[PDB]
């Protein structure tokens, strides 16, 4: 939340509208394009939520944002208009609309892969928006556009939530939340990421284990390889080059991963008793993703043990990095790179809103010509008007 | 008569009398009847053996190559007697139905070794 | 053929231009055209039913454009596979997007064509081939972590004989003909193998029009 | 299943049948016909629409295979005072032109819907009959047009060919006052000057025969507007 404070948005906003405009006339002539059934640009839906006046206007742009882009030119959409339709919605609500219209993320598909990720973030947590923020995160990971250092702020939040996540989690949390830590925690300089990974790649291994291995990447972007428990085991393998670990929430997790497929071998009807859905429906419709010989997890339940109590000993007796907590080491190494990354953003932010100005009045003088020129030909076919 | 398509194949027009088939090997369009207009003939096939036990089987070899060099298709039985003849290898057809009539031959043996016991 | 008494018909000229008119303008977008019901294996435009063999993957896949539509600029430079290519080649098998129109008609926006790069079996291609097959519900999509992991392949020479000996027939024939002009080389004829390439039937073709040259 | 984001919005009539007739009827009659034709029009919504304007109707038929017949045509004319107020639409399906005169406030009539708000030049087209079959042909699934306020209700200004006479009625002579007929092509000189002889100038200046309806208008307005707020 930080970097709002030295990212001022109210006096650059200000100086990006210069479309000045109202309802009817416009309103009119792209109700007879759709009448007509004829594609239009993009520039016109950024000179109206350039000029939001209300939140009856947010509304109007969001029926709006539902009767265009299914027109030709759908691909066309501006980068600054998405920042511009943001800025709006946090003019305003700032809290219900922009979650409404990124949850779905196909439906509305703002796709802002820009700084506005982490802009919304900044501005949610001076409200703190606890559930508010949760699916977010989700949605950016989905989107994959960990290129801006958003890597450590969705990593703060995501451990701000994992303290306070104390319950049984189901088979949609088992997976998001795993998911939530490969794809945006990525950071190599410090413990946080590579404990994220090891989080991750524990909780991740569950739905393998437990439901089966096409539901892990049916709709999640991760990989259809059997090899989950590996990758947890190899990050800390990687200890014999890599002296700085978390070592305490992976340990746990892994401990209750353990725990889990040492209770299920010899009580066959405690904890496996819990698909009773339908039979034949499943047996006519069961999908053998994996081969005869392609080693399958279940069998490998002794190796993993004996990998991991072999591998955590070494960890506490060579690495030594078992930290009091993962949430308090996160909050003041995430904090300490704000700053850093502050500084480094500024500047490609700057470059960003000129280039997207400069392509701003290259459309409208395209669209100013085109109108000059029709003007020309219609005049000109006026005065001798030769047809046949 | 006008097609709007159609390739060359050379194949058998089956022209013969009641449980008596004799098949002439024929390059014809692909859209024509069996029986029908055809291009040029180039051999015969007798399916029954004769008072010799043998089956007489004609090849016009430098005709067929020009035909297949200028885009003649060629159809499963046609492979099968050029592979038997040795103008094309053999037909992996015809080598796994000599394979299932092998099993077959050991099925029977093992099944009458049992039935006699 | 030509004759003095050929009656100019006008009416089966019209029609052919009625019904190039009722093409086009009636023309049964993609997105109805390639809808398809899910409870009875149904095409409810053409009314043919699917495959037996395909009544998994349609329930247990996706599609290209079920999965691109949540892409920020619909996948420009992302590899995209499919099942089949996964299953029966060990070898990455994947094609780069470089553009996407997908059809404006859908509701849930899951039709479109596409083009872009073929990698088959570790061979790059040169050229921009458009996509096929990308109604089938078989297509998957890697992730960026696994972009760069997924492309990992090693060029292994074929082991597959240049030359090949003749049929017997054919051999026999070749032997007559060079020794009745007089040559007494012996050397065994062998036949060539390397313009008799083929592509298997996984890979896909083209469906650009064909340049006569 | 995306959202489409169109227009940027980026830019900056007493109905015929209030009027009463000219005769010395009792107003009490025509306060209790409004009250009750304003009662009617609270439920049934009756929509602005002049003579020329294309309107579809749903009635009430028990005959039918479905309870709702829709019928769709232009509107010929409309007559009547009061609560008995009639429209005609006209329609050629298949070949055979039909005319239905429908009553304002039936209470078997389920919605009016003008698909084609538009005047012409004449008052009441009733020469329809005798014209051309292509300017009574109108189809009868035509999807509605709606039109901006500003617009003002533009009038069409068609010139409408006819048949060959004779005709239903005597359309050139000067009482009709008919300005949407192409005459030129359908009448000669002799004709046109033969039909003139049946004019009569004194009628446009008589100053008694006209009929002043300021103040009832008003008072009917007034009227509407309390029945309105009530
Ligand atoms: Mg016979
Ligand atoms: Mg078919
Ligand atoms: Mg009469």
């Amino acid at each position: 939340c930080l970097l709002s404070a030295a990212y001022v948005d109210s006096h650059k906003w200000e100086a990006r509208d210069k479309e000045d405009c109202h309802l009817a006339d416009l309103a009119s002539l792209m109700d007879k394009t759709y009448e007509r059934k004829l594609p239009v640009s993009s520039l016109t839906i950024s000179r109206f939520v350039d000029n939001i006046a209300s939140r009856e206007d947010i509304d109007h742009a969001e029926y709006y944002l539902y009767k265009f882009r299914h027109s030709p030119n759908c691909w066309y959409l501006r980068d600054w208009t998405i920042h511009t339709w943001i800025r709006q919605c946090l003019k305003y609500g700032a809290q219900d609309k922009a979650l409404y219209t990124l949850k779905n993320k196909v439906q509305y598909g703002i796709f802002p892969d820009n700084y506005t990720f982490n802009l919304l973030m900044d501005y949610f947590i001076k409200k703190e928006n606890y559930k508010d923020a949760l699916s977010v995160v989700f949605e950016i990971m989905m989107q994959e556009a960990f290129e801006v250092p958003s890597t450590q702020l969705l990593s703060l939040y995501v451990l701000y939530h994992c303290l306070a996540e104390k319950t049984d989690l189901s088979w949609e949390e088992e997976r998001n939340f795993g998911a939530s830590l490969l794809l945006p925690g990525l950071k190599q300089k410090n413990s946080v990421g590579l404990s994220s990974q090891l989080y991750g790649y524990a909780l991740l291994g569950k739905v393998e284990l437990q439901q089966g291995l096409r539901a892990v990447y049916c709709n999640m972007p991760l990989l259809w390889q059997p090899g989950y428990l590996h990758r947890a085991l190899q990050v800390m393998e990687k200890v014999a080059s890599s002296p700085e670990d978390g070592q305490l929430c992976g340990e746990a997790l892994d401990v209750l991963d353990r725990v889990l497929k040492a209770v299920t071998a010899p009580a066959q009807g405690t904890s496996e008793e819990q698909p009773q859905e339908g039979e034949e429906s499943q047996r006519s419709e069961e999908l053998v993703e994996q081969l005869d010989v392609e080693e399958t997890e279940q069998s490998k339940l002794p190796q993993y043990l004996e990998r991991f109590e072999a591998l955590r000993s070494k960890l506490q007796a060579l690495g030594k990095v078992e930290s009091e907590s993962l949430l308090t080491l996160s909050t003041q190494l995430a904090k300490a790179q704000l700053p850093t990354c502050e500084a480094e953003d500024i500047a490609v932010y700057e470059q960003r809103l000129q280039q997207w100005h400069g392509e701003r009045v290259r459309l409208i003088q395209r669209e100013q010509e085109q109108r000059e020129r029709a003007r020309q030909d219609y005049e000109a076919r006026r005065a001798a008007k030769a047809s046949a | 008569r006008a097609y709007r398509g159609g390739h060359l194949t050379i194949r058998l027009a089956l022209g013969g009398c009641t449980n008596r088939p004799f098949y002439r090997i024929v390059a014809a369009h692909s859209k024509c009847p069996r029986d029908g207009r055809f291009v040029e003939q180039l051999g015969s096939y007798d399916p029954l053996p004769n008072s010799h036990g043998e089956k007489l089987v004609a090849l016009n070899f430098d005709r067929i190559r020009h035909w297949i060099g200028c885009g003649a298709h060629l159809s499963k039985p046609v492979e099968k007697l050029l592979g038997l003849s040795g103008f094309y290898p053999l037909h992996p057809m015809m080598i796994t139905n000599a394979e299932r009539l092998r099993r077959k031959r050991a099925r029977e043996v093992l099944l009458a070794s049992q039935k006699t016991d | 053929m030509a004759r003095k008494k050929v009656r100019p018909r006008l009416i089966a000229e019209l029609a052919r231009r009625v019904r190039a008119l009722r093409e086009q303008r009636e023309r049964p977008r993609d997105s109805q055209r390639y809808a398809l019901d899910y409870e009875t294996m149904m095409r409810p435009h053409s009314g043919n039913r699917l495959p037996m063999r395909a009544w998994a993957d349609v329930r247990h896949e996706s599609r290209l454009l079920q999965l691109l539509n949540r892409l920020p600029l619909f996948g420009l430079g992302r590899l995209v596979t499919r099942k089949s290519w996964l299953w029966q080649h060990d070898e990455p098998c994947y094609w780069r997007l470089t553009r996407v129109r997908p059809d404006y008609a859908a509701e849930n926006l899951d039709h479109g064509k596409a083009w872009g790069i073929l990698t088959f079996k570790g061979k790059t291609e040169s050229e921009a081939r458009e996509i096929e097959q990308v109604m089938y519900h078989d297509w998957r999509l890697v992730p960026k972590h696994e972009e760069e992991a997924f492309t990992a392949f090693t060029l292994v020479p074929e082991d597959t004989p240049l030359s090949v000996p003749y049929p017997p027939l054919l051999r026999a024939m070749i032997l007559a003909q060079r020794q009745k002009y007089g040559d007494t080389s012996t050397e065994e004829p062998m036949l060539n193998l390397e313009r008799a390439r083929i592509d298997p039937w996984d890979y896909p073709a083209k469906l650009e029009a064909k340049t006569k040259t | 299943a995306f959202q489409p984001p169109p227009k940027p919005v980026i830019v900056d009539f007493l109905s015929p049948e209030f009027i009463p007739p000219r005769g010395r009827t009792n107003p009490l009659k025509f306060q209790i016909e409004r009250k009750d034709m304003l009662e009617r029009r609270k439920i049934l919504h009756i929509p602005e629409f002049y003579v020329g304007s294309i309107l579809r109707v749903t009635t009430a038929d028990p005959y039918a295979s479905a309870k709702t017949s829709q019928f769709l045509g232009i509107c010929i004319q409309r007559s009547g005072s009061g609560l008995g107020a009639t429209f005609i639409l006209r329609n050629t399906i298949e070949g055979q032109g039909v005319e239905i005169c429908f009553e304002l406030y039936n209470p078997r009539i389920q919605e009016i819907q003008v698909v084609k708000l538009e005047k012409r030049l004449d008052n009441s087209l009733l020469y329809l009959r005798d014209a051309l079959p292509e300017y009574s042909t109108f189809d009868v699934n035509m999807k509605p047009i709606t039109q901006e306020f500003n617009q003002e209700v533009p009038v069409n200004q068609l010139k409408v060919k006819m048949k060959p006479k004779p005709w239903s009625k005597r359309w050139e002579r000067p009482k009709f006052n008919i300005k949407g007929i192409r005459f030129d092509l359908c009448l000669t000189e002799e004709q046109m000057r033969e039909a003139q002889k049946w004019s009569q100038p004194w009628l446009e200046f008589d100053m008694m025969r006209e009929y002043d309806t300021s103040k009832i208008e008003a008072a009917i307005w007034d009227e509407i507007e309390a029945s309105k707020n009530s």
